């Protein structure tokens, strides 16, 4: 959704696979 | 408030009950939070997971040994129809056998043009009837003659299409085609239309004995305790002439004939509910407010009926049909739906039966084949063989052994002790035979004489019953096996196909 | 031996179907036993290792017969074994009867108690895991 | 089969001294039934009895085998190269926090795992026939010129 | 606590919550 | 077909393993010491 909220996302899903990469997280 | 004396009383104390296995008696409140309050048993329910018991008898668990595959179970992943095993299908009630096929057609396959590519089917026409009703009605009349005669006959004809509610005639028409809903329920307003304008004051049957199924016994029925009453015929026939007292032959049903179906009446009013028929599936225009939408019966706008959905027009006594629905594709995940119920609608249930087994029907291969089949239930048969009688008119069952070849050697052929059963017939070893289990059976007649309003009767029907079982018994005795199996094929031979 | 113990935890069998690599978990690493050999994976607020090793009221003498929940296949260490199985392999049917073993028993409804019991027969042992057999595509 | 007697009576000693007394002359009928439940074994809940043996895909964390524990200590150490009340509860040094969990931790403290999350979330033949005797697989779609594989959709 | 943060996560037991998310929600 | 031909544990609690018992004793350690 518009440009904040896709940037917002965006983000969230870069530390989530940083997330994923080191640690025991899901869904990823 | 809004029926607070009224809704709350739970129902009239909820004083209706059941009764389960053991004659233990529950509450309609009761089962009805079983099934409604109870979601998680419900959960396990739509997942046909398989569990197994443990047997209570054993100190060791020991799941009991079960075959849970039944039928129903196996044939979730099936498309359009379910498969048994004809046992299951004995089991489970599913009474109604097929007696016909046919098809509603648009434009009608010719076999020139390109094969048929005319050929645009509407609806696929089933017939299906009751064949313990079917036996119990049409067997013990036109059971045992000529079949070509009795469906050359005009009486059967008109007799197939009377006692039709009391066969329970449900007709499945199984959409063939994505239909457009308003062009269905012209067409079907028009055809029965058309064959109401013709359905005469003609013949209904009238109730001999009325009730059953009080509202403490909704589980229950009658017909067993009335059929193995201690005089049962005697008791019937009482019954019947208190009211309307059997005219034909062996069928039972007084037959009250013309104004029955009064003209003015419950004709003219199924020529107004049936014009409640697109004011009722296609009401003011906004398809999603149309009964039949969200449902899998139509597609996602409510538009077109779905190919595949089939529409199940069940034809009750006393002017009762009963219109539900079924989805098409995998059985597994088909959703019948109840869309209509009327009641006392004579002319209804007798201008549908007259649409689909009448002098113009809507297919006449399937009146000639509905009319043609019905005379193998009436024979004690049933259209499918779910009984495996080896002596069925179609469908038979096979005895399972290889036949025999007469070799050109010597050493297979042996000269055993008594061990043949006797297949010549006629001869004088057959003939003195017969003889002496006649002697026998003299004997057990005269015997029966002695043992000495119609349940005294039958008191004493069993007592000689007694008496020539015993005698009988000893004769066997002082006969031999192939007296025992001349006797069984005897009483086989003598009975009529109808079980009379 | 191994296989017929639920010793192996994973069995991929590859393209050809006569060469198997066994995936059998190291020991302690085989159930939440609490052992210091294994990575403190699962720990309570006292900073212990939980162990969840049910006892055995059939065999109070002998541990080894005891109750314990597999560990997490992902938080095993596991020796990966190389087997190259025999060209009869399937056809006499050892992996069958194993999988007709394993798969023969597990949340049996019991009448005479009530509730839905799993039984001790669909439970493991202290070393025993779930053998996990997946097969390998060629293609 | 006098195993099973004092079998039996160790299961019912230790109902009697697990919850606190409760036997007494009454509830012997709820006694009997709950040695019979612990002699058979386990008494699953509904949730229990409903719990997939097979578990989610997105369940499944990731592993990392030895070279991918040395790419993220890489990384980790390539990446870098106000008023305290507002401050977030978990203030903590990201890099410090980062090479600790490269060292130890979870995904990286197996050093035999190869390909944890790739093998599994994905159906083996136990798993789909556990899913398919738990009711959860729609289809399965034989496929391929041998017709030993399919495409099973839960 | 952390008897909650891997003891029932990361080992997974407690099993998913059916029974009381279909009757006291559902 | 064969030959011979005449003739608590293993029905309700299913078998014993075989390959485990060298790691009885530290099964039992680890129980008698749980600050291990
Ligand atoms: C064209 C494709 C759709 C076919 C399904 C039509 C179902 C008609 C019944 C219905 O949708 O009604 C449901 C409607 C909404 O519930 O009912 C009501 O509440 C209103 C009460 C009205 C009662 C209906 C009387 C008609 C009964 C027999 C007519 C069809 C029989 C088939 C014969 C075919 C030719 C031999």
């Amino acid at each position: 959704l518009n440009i904040f909220s896709k940037k917002i996302i965006s983000k969230v899903k870069q530390k989530k696979q940083k997330l994923n990469y080191m640690t025991s997280y899901l869904n990823v | 408030e809004a029926l607070l004396a009224l809704v709350a009383q739970r129902v009239a104390a909820e004083r209706m009950f059941f009764t389960l296995e053991d004659g233990s008696k529950v509450s309609l409140w009761d089962l009805q939070q079983y099934v409604d309050n109870n979601p998680e048993l419900a959960a396990l329910a739509a997942s046909v997971r398989r569990i197994a018991v443990a047997d209570p008898e054993d100190p060791a668990g020991r799941p009991l040994p079960g075959g849970g595959a039944s039928g129903l179970d196996r044939s979730r992943g099936l498309t359009g129809a379910a498969h048994m095993s004809g046992q299951e299908a004995e089991e489970l009630e599913l009474d109604w056998g097929q007696v016909g096929r046919g098809a509603l057609w648009r434009r009608r396959p010719t076999r020139w043009l390109l094969g048929g590519l005319d050929g645009v089917k509407d609806w696929e026409l089933e017939a299906y009837a009751h064949e313990p009703l079917a036996n119990q009605l049409l067997g013990a009349k036109y059971g045992g003659r000529d079949p070509r005669a009795v469906v050359a006959d005009p009486a059967y004809a008109a007799d197939v299409l009377r006692a039709g509610p009391l066969l329970g005639m449900t007709f499945v028409l199984r959409a063939a085609r994505d239909l457009p809903l308003q062009e269905v329920a012209s067409s079907w307003r028009g055809l029965l239309g058309n064959y109401l304008q013709r359905q005469a004051p003609l013949s209904l049957p009238k109730a001999v004995r009325p009730a059953h199924l009080d509202p403490t016994d909704l589980n229950g029925v009658a017909w067993p305790a009335l059929l193995s009453r201690p005089a049962a015929a005697a008791h019937a026939a009482a019954e019947a002439e208190a009211a309307g007292a059997v005219p034909d032959d062996e069928m039972g049903v007084a037959w009250r004939v013309q104004s029955g179906k009064e003209a003015a009446a419950s004709v003219a009013a199924a020529q107004q509910l049936l014009q409640s028929l697109p004011d009722a599936l296609c009401p003011g225009p906004s398809p999603a407010a149309w009964p039949l939408t969200g449902t899998k019966l139509v597609d996602e706008g409510g538009r077109n009926w779905r190919r595949g959905g089939s529409v199940w027009v069940t034809l009750q006594p006393e002017g009762g049909v009963l219109v539900q629905a079924q989805t098409g594709g995998v059985v597994g995940e088909q959703e019948s739906y109840l869309l209509t119920h009327v009641q006392g609608q004579e002319a209804l249930a007798g201008a549908v039966m007259s649409a689909f087994m009448g002098p113009q029907p809507l297919d006449p291969e399937l009146a000639a084949a509905a009319r043609s089949v019905l005379l193998v239930p009436a024979n004690g048969f049933t259209a499918a063989n779910k009984e495996r009688d080896p002596n069925h008119p179609l469908y038979p069952s096979f005895t399972g052994v290889r036949p025999g070849r007469a070799p050109r050697d010597v050493a297979a052929y042996t000269l055993a002790g008594g061990r043949t059963p006797l297949l010549a017939a006629g001869g004088p070893g057959e003939a003195k035979l017969a003889s002496e289990l006649r002697t026998v059976m003299e004997a057990a007649l005269a015997a029966a004489a002695r043992a000495e309003e119609a349940e005294a009767a039958e008191a004493r029907r069993a007592r000689g019953r007694a008496a020539a079982a015993a005698v009988m018994a000893e004769g066997l005795r002082r006969l031999g096996p192939d007296a025992v199996a001349m006797l069984e094929r005897t009483a086989a031979e003598a009975e009529a196909p109808q079980g009379g | 031996e191994l296989l017929k113990d639920q010793r192996v935890k994973r069995l991929v069998v590859y393209g050809d179907m006569r060469t198997a690599v066994v995936e059998v978990p190291h020991p302690w690493s085989a159930s939440v036993l609490g052992h210091p050999a294994t990575h403190p994976f699962y720990e309570d607020s006292a900073h212990n290792r939980v162990s969840m090793l049910r006892p055995n009221p059939a065999a109070p003498e002998d541990v080894t017969q005891w109750f314990c929940a597999e560990m997490p296949e992902w938080d095993m260490e596991k020796y990966r074994f190389y087997v190259d199985l025999p060209g009869d392999f399937w056809e006499s049917g050892v992996l069958q009867r194993h999988l007709a073993a394993q798969r023969a028993e597990g949340a049996v409804w019991d009448p005479a108690s009530g509730q839905y019991i799993l039984p001790y027969r669909a439970q493991k042992k202290v070393f025993q895991v779930s053998t996990e057999v997946q097969l390998l595509d060629p293609q | 089969e006098a195993a099973y007697s004092a079998y039996l009576r160790r299961i019912a000693e230790a109902y009697l001294a697990e919850h606190p007394q409760m036997a007494a002359p009454e509830h012997a009928a709820h006694v009997a039934r709950v040695v019979r439940s612990r002699a058979l074994g386990t008494p699953l809940s509904f949730d229990e009895l409903m719990r997939s043996a097979v578990p989610a895909p997105g369940e499944v964390p990731n592993r990392n085998s030895r070279g991918q524990v040395a790419e993220q200590v890489r990384a980790i150490l390539d990446q870098y190269d106000a008023k305290t009340e507002d401050m977030v509860d978990d203030a903590f040094t990201t890099e410090v926090v980062e090479e600790a969990m490269a060292l130890f931790g979870d995904a990286n403290s197996v050093k035999t795992a190869w390909r944890t999350q790739e093998v599994l979330r994905e159906l083996s033949y136990t798993q789909l026939w556990a899913l398919v005797g738990e009711g959860h697989v729609a289809r399965v779609r034989f496929y391929g010129p041998e017709k030993n594989k399919v495409m099973a959709t839960t | 606590e952390e008897l909650e943060d891997v003891a029932v996560r990361k080992l997974r037991l407690e099993p998913p919550a059916l029974q009381a998310s279909l009757q006291e929600r559902a | 077909y064969g030959e011979g031909g005449l003739r608590a544990l293993e029905a309700v609690v299913g078998k014993a393993p075989a390959t485990t018992g060298r790691y009885r004793r530290d099964l039992e350690l680890l129980l008698a010491h749980p600050e291990l």
